[PDB]
C-alpha cells in the first residue's frame, strides 16, 4: 500500500526558508510523481506545484515560481520542498500527494499526514493567566482566560481529571498583536459554588510546563 | 507457397485515424493538459476513445 510521511511541524521567522520532506512507502519515486499542495487555517486547498522524478522534472504555479523549490532523492525515496520569502499568508498546513492510476490524471488519491508551517514573528514565549469574577448569579459556569500564545496550541495536566466533566477545546484565536488568545468555560450547579473549589489548568507554550489557577469569588 | 490468396490489409490504419482524431481543436491542449503532474496518464479523446 502506497503511503507518504512527513516531516514534523514547523516554526519559522518570516523572511527565511522552510523544507519540507515527504517519503514515500510501498512505491517507487519514479512510478509516483508528488504533488505538493497547501491550506491556510479555515481556507480551502491551494495547488502549490508538483514533481515528476522519473522526468527529472518539476513545475510550480506561477503564485509560487522563483519561491518554491522542488527536489527528489531516490536512495532515500523521498522528495523535499523548500518555500523561501515567507510572508504571514504563508503559514498553512502542506501535504504531499500522489494518485495509484493513469486515470485520475491529478485526482490526488494518496495523500501525506500533513505539515504544519507557522510563519512566526516571535519565538518561544510564555502565556499570561487571570480569573474571572462573580458575574450575576439554574446552573453557573465560570472560565479562566489566558493570552499571548506562540509555540503552537498545547497541551498540559497535572492535578486533572478522568473523562467528561466537560470538553476544554476552545479556539485559541490571534489578536492584531501576533499573540494567540483562548478562553475555557467550566459549567456546575450553582451549589456547589459555595463549597467546591474550582483549580482549572492553563495551557503553557513550549510544551514541557504548566499554569493552575484557583478561583476564589 | 499459399501467399498469393491472403488479403491485403492496411497495417496502420488504426494509428493513422488517432492522429487524424489528434488534429481536432483541442486535443493537445487536453494532452498538455493531462500530462501536468505525471508522465502516464488515461485520455479520451473527442470520438469517445480512451488513449494511454
Amino acid at each position: 500500500q502506497v503511503q507518504l510521511v512527513e516531516s514534523g511541524a514547523e516554526a519559522k521567522k518570516p523572511g527565511s526558508s522552510v523544507k519540507v520532506s515527504c517519503k514515500i512507502s510501498g512505491g517507487t519515486l519514479n512510478d509516483y510523481p508528488i504533488r505538493w499542495v497547501r491550506q491556510a487555517p479555515g481556507q480551502g486547498l491551494e495547488w502549490m506545484g508538483g514533481i515528476i522524478p522519473i522526468l527529472g522534472t518539476s513545475y510550480e504555479t506561477q503564485k509560487f515560481q522563483g519561491r518554491l523549490t522542488l527536489t527528489a532523492d531516490e536512495l532515500t525515496s523521498t522528495v523535499y520542498m523548500e518555500l523561501r520569502y515567507l510572508t504571514s499568508e504563508d503559514a498553512a498546513v502542506y501535504f504531499c500527494a500522489t494518485m495509484t492510476s493513469p486515470v485520475f490524471i491529478d485526482a490526488l488519491d494518496v495523500w501525506g499526514q500533513g505539515t504544519r508551517v507557522t510563519v512566526s514573528s516571535a519565538s518561544t514565549k510564555g502565556p499570561s493567566v487571570f480569573p474571572l469574577a462573580p458575574s450575576s448569579k439554574g446552573t453557573a459556569a465560570l472560565g479562566c482566560l489566558v493570552k499571548d500564545y506562540f509555540p503552537e496550541p498545547v497541551t498540559v495536566s497535572w492535578n486533572s481529571g478522568a473523562l467528561t466533566s466537560g470538553v476544554h477545546t476552545f479556539p485559541a484565536v490571534l489578536q492584531s498583536s501576533g499573540l494567540y488568545s483562548l478562553s475555557s468555560v467550566v459549567t456546575v450547579p450553582s451549589s456547589s459554588l459555595g463549597t467546591q473549589t474550582y483549580i482549572c489548568n492553563v495551557n503553557h507554550k513550549p510544551s514541557n510546563t504548566k499554569v493552575d489557577k484557583r478561583v476564589e469569588p | 507457397f499459399l501467399g498469393f490468396l491472403l488479403g491485403v490489409g492496411s497495417a496502420i490504419a488504426s494509428g493513422v485515424a488517432v492522429c487524424k482524431v489528434l488534429h481536432l481543436e483541442g486535443e493537445v491542449n487536453k494532452i498538455k493538459s493531462a500530462l501536468l503532474s505525471t508522465n502516464k496518464a488515461v485520455v479520451s479523446l473527442s470520438n469517445g476513445v480512451s488513449v494511454l
